[PDB]
């Protein structure tokens, strides 16, 4: 007839009603997606070109930057993409943890997962060129499972397909690579599904019903300017830097049979690979790493202020940012070898995040609530 | 003394800058929805107003002159006895089923 | 949940003025750099602190680091 | 100034009046005035005349309700319902270049209504939004309860429909009321702005519709006593009202000129009523805001006529009894020779201002040619102001004071007093 | 376990605007041809790839029929040598590592078609190495067949000093000097590791300048949309 | 509705009902 | 009238217009920009490229 | 005997001037009864920030004797006599006229040129008039369509005369003193900046005689730069939204700056008003209405009444709408609305345009009927025309339009132009000016 | 023929820091070279010099070429 | 009153062709439109430039490479 009546699904895209204050923190989710339509898009024209066995798999990327048809644009526009949604994402979670967003615990969740999603398809896909640090990568990455007593020396072998991390695995891998993008998108939309059943959160913490704008034409064209913005940053990596965010050890084809000096996983993972070297159990250090992201579905039992947002809490506030800065040194401390004095300041900074989150921020909102008379 | 450390904190945390009162910052909850209900035209009708304009000033990213920020001595707990109610009659609900 | 549904509000007027008849950059940095220097003034003892401890500690690990790979005490030392 | 013409007159074989002012305006004005008010509303088809007014320009025989609309609309002209207790006015305007059209559309909804159930039970809703629309004058309320305390058959009906009616109505009760009280014996058409032979011509071919009053109008028995409907208002509104004469009788002028000696209303905005009777005998005693003023009903067969105050809470006590002792007090023969000749001035004036209009105009003629025989031009009726005698007027309110009482009041009524307290 | 970091060598395409120059990559090409081509291979370079960017169609030819390259089956199913054409990739020192292991002290010299980017520094690392050796020092001595070069990392490397002045001479008959030598042969490594190099910031300078028209341009209608509501007053009017 | 100017005031009841003109309640 | 007026007048006034503006803008522009910013490029990296080296070897 | 022919019997109404300035006007019919009046370029708009609200409080109290007819004497002898008296005040100008007998006429015109002359003006009146003000601004306060319409033209004309309420500030009211009304009074009540209108039963020269009896004892002339000029008035897209939750239903009025008196437009913009029409849920019509937007309306209750106007002012006016709809009909009325106004500026048809052209026809022949309204017709026409204007000329005005001209006129004033909205009570739904904006051009 | 590279560094390693280093680079030499088995290198202190010539060289060597 | 209520000044905000209170409009608002309208118009050039390149390189992506080319001849 026309198609007219789920056009008039977009009450929440065009007339949903959007909180007046929310600032450029919430910008984010926009380009979250951004990233994830670019990193289809793209990913799906070197899928067209990229041959997943390994005889070929790294012959075929050299082809696709050097003789595929502006190939190299599209395989960097992908490579630095990813550093880009990683970027966004914990901007964005980050913004959830402090303006308490969290209290939307579906949303919430839903996200942790899609975060956890996310890591493991980037994972992946930085095996798929089969260089040295795609390599050594997966064989130290993934032998953790065998962590796991009993079932997990056996559990690493199911997901290898043999003794080693070989062909079996890099043709798998660039299968479920190129899904999980798709299952990702799906989440999403349950996401947003669980969001729009409350509307969005604002800085202050008070709720925003009294005082709501139309998102078209408001927040389209902040988003578009958002956007915009994402795309200057990432063309300015991929056009000027294309390498910054990159190791070099990976332009030399793998070798089973001699290991990389400096082994360890791309930038945004550098963090939890730190947190996992502060602990010298095995084990310890497996679960250690997995409680690492997986904290983030014990935050909302956490939040102790009567107060949603940290915008009118000071020690909280402060607390954050060291949460911030001791990730960043985290990251830092994960990309240097293991020696002193990086193990120590590897230690301190470990037990300190934890102890943030697990003991320190939950009293500083109790304390803050003293102080207010609560 | 503590006198001095909370009426330093109250200025610290700043959402009197924005002319809001402690009442108002609230995390929105059942018990907190329920007080809110119970409170009178007035009361309400002025939370929607301080409220109102606080969002306005944060959307704007700035706040309000030296003079029209709220108080501490002058600062009213104007949902407190409504929502201590609240409060005891589902603890008291709570006892019941037990 | 929608326009007309949200919420209760009373005895609030609200004036505005057509984009066209209004200046789109007013006062800009007649107001903004304050407001700017303001903000910053406001957040920074809560921001920095914990990144200058960055710093701090960045810079000493690295350079402590370099001494560590550097060469021993040497006043005849390898044989004495 | 154009040459005053004749207001044209003729009667029918079937005794149906025909009436046109040839006066060459551009704007054509044309009613079909039909006896067909609530009065002919029996004790069971109640609302049946409400519906009925509301029901012009559902499909008819010749015209859809489409068509009806959009035609009349398509020239700008205007198809208007009036319903008196007594008298239905079915009346069209236009410019006098469409008249044929209008008149066609007006025949159509009078002689050939359809009334089918789909649009008739469709409609029916509308009653309960047309009268909470007319219930906003605290006044409906006092003046339906007044009649209804005051008459018991006829005119006791409501000129909107009950409550428990709305909805009730059946198409065939339509039909019924219709060929009952839609007759040649009950019809008066008039003409403005246009010429006789086509309204005979008209008449003559496409109104002869079987011309034997179908139904009659009771006697209207009067009962008297009083309503009282307690809704807190913050004013209180009282009717009270005695047995008056019919129009025609020249008994009926008397309490016309007895009214503009107690109460006409405003005639200078923002005025204190100064030469107002009644307001200046309520203007004392009570330091308050308040009104009151003469009510004066006159049908062809009976009449109302006495007071209205619209008082404060507690002021009702005071006003309603300080508003009679004043008219008591004429009855008593308080009136000299100036107050009868003011009356008859404001009386005299505010006739001749009321058929200034070609509005007013068409519903005077239609007005006499249905419930006297003929047009009787303004001279004879500002000559019969002058016929009526000082007696007469002190008789009238002789009449009122000892004749049978009627009151009807709504608001707070807890300071408000009844029959028997006055 | 020590390790000497490479300077900051001023290239000619430095500059996040800067292009390769394509005279030095023609000249350090024969460096690799001359020089190297003997130990290092170039795997995912081809003549056709060098014309447009330093040398003529003609000329490139012409350093494709220079070689012979293997080809086949033919009709006896057997494989035989021909002269090398446009689309041949450049030709291999050995059939492999292993080979290339025994034909030198146990040492594969690596695949220079990435080097610059395979190895932290890049060019300023390779010019380092490669100019940069000199003797052990009191307390260093060395296995047979390794070279001390104290850019390397270990400082004992397994490849003999591959460069010293006049070891080949240059078409457009430029001072073939060692440092001038080493200098060309890494503008073509690079362009050889990056053959994208030029054309990316040359795209690079139009994303800024469109950037730089567009970016204003949209806060502006951002802006001019948000002033409604940027502009606006309220007003608590409660009576009683 | 707002109330205050009552001098003589009531009319004095016609229904009427139209097409066009809205509903009056004259006198 | 002043070039803003006119403009607005003639050219973004009928949406069929607006968009047709848009379109000759942009062809126009293209050309300028590319053209203009590829001998800025060309300059900036002058003597270095194949183009400028070309002649040298025919 | 033609509609066309029609327009020629009609009496072409005469009118003379005083050496004082007066301008004498006037329309003979056969007419028993007549109306005569005195009509005054005066109001808010000539009123300023300091004394706003008197032309009002004269207008008050006027009607309270002179100084020939003291106390409630001037009430007496007009209410005695038969005949009415009435008055009022807007923004640009003040009226006051009485319905009388023919005979009564000589009489009638004395008592006018008493009001305006020789007004008392008593001080323990002021504060009883002072009371009656304070409290028919709260009545006001309960009436939406005015609040509505009084922000409509607060937020339209914002910082200009205009935007200026007849009734005036609260404040205002219980602080004007004497001084000020009697300056206002003899500064503004000018007799060139007057006219005396009547109609009916009364030979023209009948009247100029007795406003050189009554009237030429009148302030005559001016003095030099004391009777000042009018300041064109800037038009402000804006919007004034008072959400007020507790009230019943929401009312909306939109409108774009208008032509002014002068503009020859005001007839095609009538006759495009006209097409868009008026409606309200007692109307007959319902679903199988002419209008688009009161059929659509109707069929779907999206409001309970809706009215377009064209407001008009000297140099500038309000074109636009007022809707009074349920707290969740807004959006969608807006939306029919502005559709409608696009839908003409781009398309209006040929025959809804003759549709207008009758209605427009009949509203103005079908007004002019009595002597109240030509009187006052006559009265404002010199006020603002300069002229009175025939019927006939209207007439050939509107016979002048065609959809080209409707389309032309309407894209003229609507097409891309910033609207001024009013919006009073439940509005939370009424929707935001850069989509209403939006409206105002092609399509989404 | 003789290279710009083996000029600039002579003219380099004038520098205070590089002679300097050099010294020490004896100084530790003495250290080492004079004992009898003991396991040092002066490694370090030839990178050290060699570094900071480096540098120098760099910043003018490319002018010659 | 309701009367008491009027508009706030935005002459801080204004657009200078607009600021006189004694001035009509309905000049400036010609030159008003079209500069906004302009932004617009331009933002949309650029935007068109830089869409139409990167949508072509996309597609080129997928016509035959020079490694296929290479053996065209
Ligand atoms: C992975 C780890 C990698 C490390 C990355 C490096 C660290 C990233 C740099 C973060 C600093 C960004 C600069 C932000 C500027 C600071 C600032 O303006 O503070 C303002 C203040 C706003 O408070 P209001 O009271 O609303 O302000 C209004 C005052 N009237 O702070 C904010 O803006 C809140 C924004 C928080 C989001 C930023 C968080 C940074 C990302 C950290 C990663 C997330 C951690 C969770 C990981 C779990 C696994
Ligand atoms: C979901 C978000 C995505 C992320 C975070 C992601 C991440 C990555 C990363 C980090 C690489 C290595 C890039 C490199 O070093 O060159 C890669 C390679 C690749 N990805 Fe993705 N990817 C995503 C989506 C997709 C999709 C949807 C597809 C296919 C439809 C895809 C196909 C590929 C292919 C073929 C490669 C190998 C080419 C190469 O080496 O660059 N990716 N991906
Ligand atoms: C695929 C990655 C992600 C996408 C595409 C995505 C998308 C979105 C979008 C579009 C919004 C609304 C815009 C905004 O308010 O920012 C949103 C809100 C939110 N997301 Fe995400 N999200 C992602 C990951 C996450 C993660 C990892 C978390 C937490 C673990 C999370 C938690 C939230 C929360 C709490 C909100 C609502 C907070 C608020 O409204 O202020 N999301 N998400
Ligand atoms: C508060 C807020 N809310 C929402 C949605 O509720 C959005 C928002 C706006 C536009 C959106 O459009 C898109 C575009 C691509 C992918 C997408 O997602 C996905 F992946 F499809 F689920 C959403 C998605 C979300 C927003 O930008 C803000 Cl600031």
């Amino acid at each position: 007839k026309s198609h007219p009546l789920m056009k008039i699904v977009n009450n929440a895209f065009i007339d949903l009603p959007a909180p007046s204050n929310i600032s450029s923190w919430w910008n984010f989710g926009s380009l979250l997606g951004i990233c994830l339509i670019l990193q289809i898009l793209t990913g799906l024209f070197l899928a067209m070109h990229y041959t997943s066995d390994t005889t070929t798999a790294f012959s075929s990327v050299t082809h696709i930057c050097r003789d595929v048809n502006y190939g190299w644009i599209i395989r960097y526009m992908h490579a630095n993409g990813a550093s880009m949604f990683f970027i966004c994402l914990y901007m964005h979670v980050g913004r959830g943890l402090y303006y308490g967003s969290y209290t939307f615990l579906e949303t919430w969740n839903i996200g942790v997962i899609l975060l956890l999603t996310v890591m493991a398809t980037a994972f992946m896909g930085y095996v798929l060129p089969w260089g040295q640090m795609s390599f050594w990568g997966a064989t130290v990455i993934t032998n953790l499972l065998s962590a796991i007593p009993y079932i997990g020396t056996n559990l690493v072998e199911w997901i290898w397909g043999g003794f080693s991390v070989d062909k079996a695995t890099l043709t798998r891998f660039f299968a479920f690579h190129f899904i999980l993008p798709f299952i990702i998108m799906a989440i999403a939309m349950v996401h947003l599904l669980f969001l729009h059943e409350t509307g969005s959160n604002n800085p202050t913490g008070i709720s925003s019903d009294v005082d709501k704008i139309p998102f078209h034409p408001y927040y389209t064209i902040k988003d578009i300017l958002g956007a915009l913005l994402l795309i200057l940053a990432l063309m300015l990596l991929v056009l000027f830097a294309p390498d910054l965010l990159g190791d070099p050890d990976n332009y030399t084809p793998a070798n089973p049979l001699n290991t990389p000096p400096h082994i360890k996983p791309e930038w945004y993972f550098l963090f939890a690979y730190a947190i996992l070297r502060s602990i010298p159990n095995k084990l310890g250090g497996v679960l250690a790493l997995a409680f690492s992201i997986l904290i983030l579905a014990l935050i909302p039992l956490l939040h102790t202020s009567k107060q949603r947002s940290m915008m009118f809490r000071p020690l909280s506030q402060c607390l954050f940012w060291a949460l911030v800065a001791d990730l960043l040194t985290l990251t830092w401390i994960g990309g240097q070898p293991v020696e002193h004095p990086y193990i120590t300041i590897g230690q301190l900074a470990s037990v300190l995040y934890f102890l943030l989150i697990l003991v320190l921020m939950p009293t500083a909102g109790t304390i803050e609530n003293k102080l207010l008379k609560w | 003394w503590l006198e001095g450390i909370r009426k330093w904190y109250y200025n610290a945390a700043g959402f009197n800058k924005l002319g809001l009162m402690r009442d108002d910052t609230i995390h929105e909850n059942d018990d907190v929805k329920e007080a809110i209900r119970r409170l009178p035209e007035n009361l309400y009708d002025d939370r929607v107003f301080r409220i109102k304009r606080a969002l306005d000033l944060s959307m704007r990213q700035q706040i309000l002159p030296k003079e029209q920020w709220t108080k501490y001595e002058e600062d009213k707990s104007y949902l407190e006895p409504y929502l201590k109610e609240v409060i005891r009659e589902r603890k008291e609900r709570e006892e019941w089923a037990k | 949940r929608q326009f007309g549904h949200l919420t209760r509000v009373r005895h609030v007027i609200t004036y505005s003025l057509s984009p066209f008849e209004q200046r789109a950059f007013p006062h800009y940095f007649s107001k903004g750099i304050p407001n700017v220097l303001r903000r910053t003034r406001a957040c920074i003892l809560r921001v920095a602190p914990p990144f200058v401890a960055f710093y701090l500690v960045y810079t000493w690990g690295t350079q402590e680091f370099e001494k560590s790979k550097r060469k021993n005490p040497a006043a005849y030392e390898n044989d004495r | 100034p154009p040459h005053p013409q004749d207001l044209e007159f003729t009667r029918l074989p079937n005794g149906l009046v025909i009436a046109s002012l040839e006066n060459y305006a551009p704007a054509s004005r044309i009613g079909l005035f039909i006896k067909a008010g609530s009065r002919y509303e029996n004790s069971n088809n109640l609302g049946t005349s409400h519906l009925l007014r509301l029901a012009s320009s559902l499909t008819t025989k010749g015209a859809s309700s489409f068509k009806i609309t959009r035609g009349i609309e398509a020239v700008g002209g205007k198809l208007s319902v009036t319903s008196t207790r007594e008298n239905m006015a079915y009346t069209v305007e236009c410019l006098r270049d469409d008249v044929d059209i209008l008149m066609e559309f007006l025949l159509n909804v009078t002689t050939a209504p359809e009334f089918r159930r789909w649009e008739v039970a469709a409609l029916q809703p509308q009653l309960r939004i047309d009268k909470a629309v007319a219930l906003q004058n605290p006044q409906a309320h006092v003046i339906e309860n007044l009649h209804a305390a005051a008459y018991r058959n006829a005119l006791a009906n409501s000129l909107y429909c009950p409550d428990y009616r709305i909805g009730k109505v059946t198409p065939v009760e339509l039909h019924d009321y219709v060929q009952n009280h839609f007759t040649s014996a009950r019809m008066a058409l008039i003409g403005l702005g246009v010429s006789h032979p086509v309204l005979k011509q008209v008449a003559e071919q496409f109104l002869n519709i079987r011309g034997g009053l179908g139904l009659s109008g009771a006697k209207a028995k009067y009962h008297g006593g009083e309503i009282r409907e307690q809704n807190g208002d913050s004013l209180v509104h009282a009717a009270l009202v005695a047995e008056s004469a019919a129009i025609g009788s020249a008994e009926a002028n008397a309490f016309s000129v007895l009214q503009h000696v107690l109460g006409a209303g405003p005639h200078v905005k923002r005025g204190s009523n100064a030469t107002s009777s009644l307001y200046q005998a309520v203007a004392k005693g009570v330091h308050q805001p308040f009104d009151v003023s003469a009510f004066n009903a006159s049908y062809s067969d009976s009449g109302l006529f006495g007071f209205y105050t619209i008082s404060q809470a507690a002021s009702a006590g005071d006003v309603i009894k300080a508003a009679y002792n004043q008219v008591k007090t004429i009855a008593q023969g308080n009136l000299s020779n100036p107050d009868v000749q003011a009356a008859k001035n404001k009386l005299k004036a505010g006739y001749l201002m009321s058929v200034e209009s070609s509005e007013g105009f068409l519903d005077e003629v239609g007005s006499q040619a249905l419930a006297a025989g003929s047009y009787t031009p303004p001279s004879t009726v500002l000559q019969q102001i002058d016929a009526v005698a000082d007696a007469d007027v002190i008789n009238a309110a002789k009449k009122f004071v000892s004749g049978r009482k009627s009151m009807a009041a709504s608001g707070n009524l807890g300071h408000t007093p009844f029959i028997d307290e006055l | 376990d020590l390790e000497l970091h490479p300077p900051s060598y001023p290239w000619s395409h430095r500059g996040l605007l800067s292009s390769l120059d394509h005279t030095s990559i023609r000249r350090g090409f024969q460096v690799y041809k001359q020089v190297c081509s003997s130990c290092h291979s170039m795997d995912y370079v081809a003549y056709r790839h060098l014309v447009g960017v330093c040398y003529t169609e003609d000329e490139a030819k012409a350093l494709a029929e220079e070689v012979e390259v293997q080809d086949g089956p033919n009709e006896d199913g057997e494989m035989f040598m021909r002269p090398g054409k446009l689309s041949d990739y450049f030709p291999k020192p050995y059939p492999n590592p292993e080979a290339a292991r025994a034909a030198n002290n146990g040492a594969l010299p690596p695949d220079l078609s990435y080097i610059v980017r395979a190895r932290h520094g890049g060019e300023d690392y390779v010019f380092s190495l490669l100019t940069g050796y000199c003797e052990p020092p009191t307390g260093v001595s060395l296995r047979e067949g390794l070279y001390f070069n104290p850019y390397f990392p270990g400082q004992a490397i397994g490849m003999a000093p591959p460069i010293y002045n006049e070891v080949l001479e240059f078409d457009d008959g430029t001072p073939a000097t060692m440092s001038q030598v080493a200098k060309d042969v890494c503008t073509f490594l690079r362009w050889a590791a990056e053959p994208e190099h030029d054309h990316r910031k040359r795209m690079g300078l139009k994303m800024l300048l469109m950037m730089g028209l567009l970016l204003p341009l949209v806060y502006a209608m951002k802006r001019h949309k948000w002033s409604v509501l940027k502009s606006r007053k309220l007003a608590y009017r409660p009576p009683k | 509705l707002c109330r205050e100017s009552l001098r003589g005031q009531a009319a004095g009841l016609v229904a009427s009902v139209s097409l066009n003109v809205p509903a009056s309640v004259r006198y | 009238p002043t070039l803003t007026a006119r403009l607005y007048s003639l050219l973004f006034r009928r949406t069929s217009t607006f968009a047709l503006t848009i379109v000759v803008g942009a062809l126009f522009f293209e050309r300028a920009f590319d053209q203009g910013a590829d001998a800025i490029y060309e300059h900036i990296n002058e003597g270095k490229l194949w183009k400028h080296i070309k002649h040298k070897y025919e | 005997a033609t509609y066309a022919q029609a327009l020629q019997s009609v009496p072409e109404t005469q009118v003379s001037q005083l050496d004082n300035g007066l301008r004498v006007a006037s329309e003979q019919s056969s007419q028993p009864t007549c109306t005569v009046g005195v009509w005054i370029d005066a109001g808010s708009r000539y009123e300023s920030e300091k004394n706003n609200g008197a032309g009002y409080f004269v207008e008050h109290l006027a009607f309270k004797g002179t100084k020939n007819r003291p106390g409630n004497a001037l009430e007496k002898e007009v209410e005695s006599m038969g005949a009415h008296l009435n008055a009022y005040s807007t923004r640009e100008h003040t009226a006051y006229y009485i319905k009388a007998l023919s005979k009564d006429l000589p009489k009638a015109v004395e008592l006018l040129a008493d009001i305006v002359q020789n007004c008392s003006l008593e001080d323990s009146q002021i504060e009883k008039e002072r009371d009656v003000i304070l409290q028919e601004l709260q009545e006001n306060d309960t009436s939406m369509r005015d609040v509505v319409f009084n922000y409509l033209h607060a937020t339209a004309f914002q910082g200009t005369p205009l935007a200026q309420s007849v009734e005036g500030p609260s404040e205002n009211v219980r602080k004007l003193s004497r001084a000020d009304l009697t300056e206002y009074l003899s500064r503004h009540y000018k007799a060139p900046r007057m006219v005396l209108a009547a109609a009916g039963g009364l030979e023209h020269r009948q009247l100029l005689d007795l406003a050189q009896k009554h009237f030429s004892g009148l302030s005559g002339t001016y003095d030099e730069d004391a009777v000042p000029t009018l300041s064109p008035c800037r038009f402000t897209g804006s919007q004034i939204c008072h959400r007020e939750d507790g009230l019943p239903l929401a009312h909306v009025a939109i409108a774009v700056e208008g032509p002014g008196w002068a503009h020859p437009d005001n007839v095609a913009l009538q006759v495009a008003n006209a097409i868009i029409g008026h409606y309200d849920c007692t109307y007959g019509g319902g679903a199988h209405l002419s209008s688009p937007l009161a059929s659509i309306a109707a069929t779907n209750k999206l409001c309970q009444s809706f009215q377009t106007f064209n407001i008009c002012y000297a140099d500038t006016g309000l074109l636009g709408a007022h809707f009074v709809c349920d707290h969740m009909s807004i959006d969608d009325m807006m939306f029919v609305l502005q559709g409608q106004w696009m839908r003409l500026c781009t398309s209006a048809t040929e025959s809804e345009v003759l549709r207008g052209k009758n209605l427009l026809r009949n509203a103005l022949v079908s007004h002019l009927d009595g002597t109240t309204p030509v009187c006052e017709d006559i009265g404002r026409s010199l006020l603002t025309y300069g002229r009175r204007i025939p019927l006939a000329e209207w007439e050939s005005r509107i016979a002048e339009v065609d959809a080209r001209v409707v389309r032309e006129v309407c894209s003229k004033y609507f097409y891309d132009q910033c609207p001024a909205v009013a919006g009073f009570g439940p509005i939370e739904q009424l929707p935001d000016y850069n989509r209403i904006r939006s409206g105002m051009f092609w399509l989404r | 023929l003789v290279d710009p590279l083996t000029t600039v560094r002579e003219q380099c390693e004038q520098l205070e820091k590089c002679v300097k280093a050099r010294e020490r680079l004896e100084l530790c030499d003495e250290r080492v070279s004079s004992r009898s088995q003991t396991e040092e290198d002066c490694t370090e202190e030839l990178l050290d010099f060699l570094h900071a010539r480096d540098h120098c060289v760099a910043h003018k060597l490319f002018n010659s070429l």
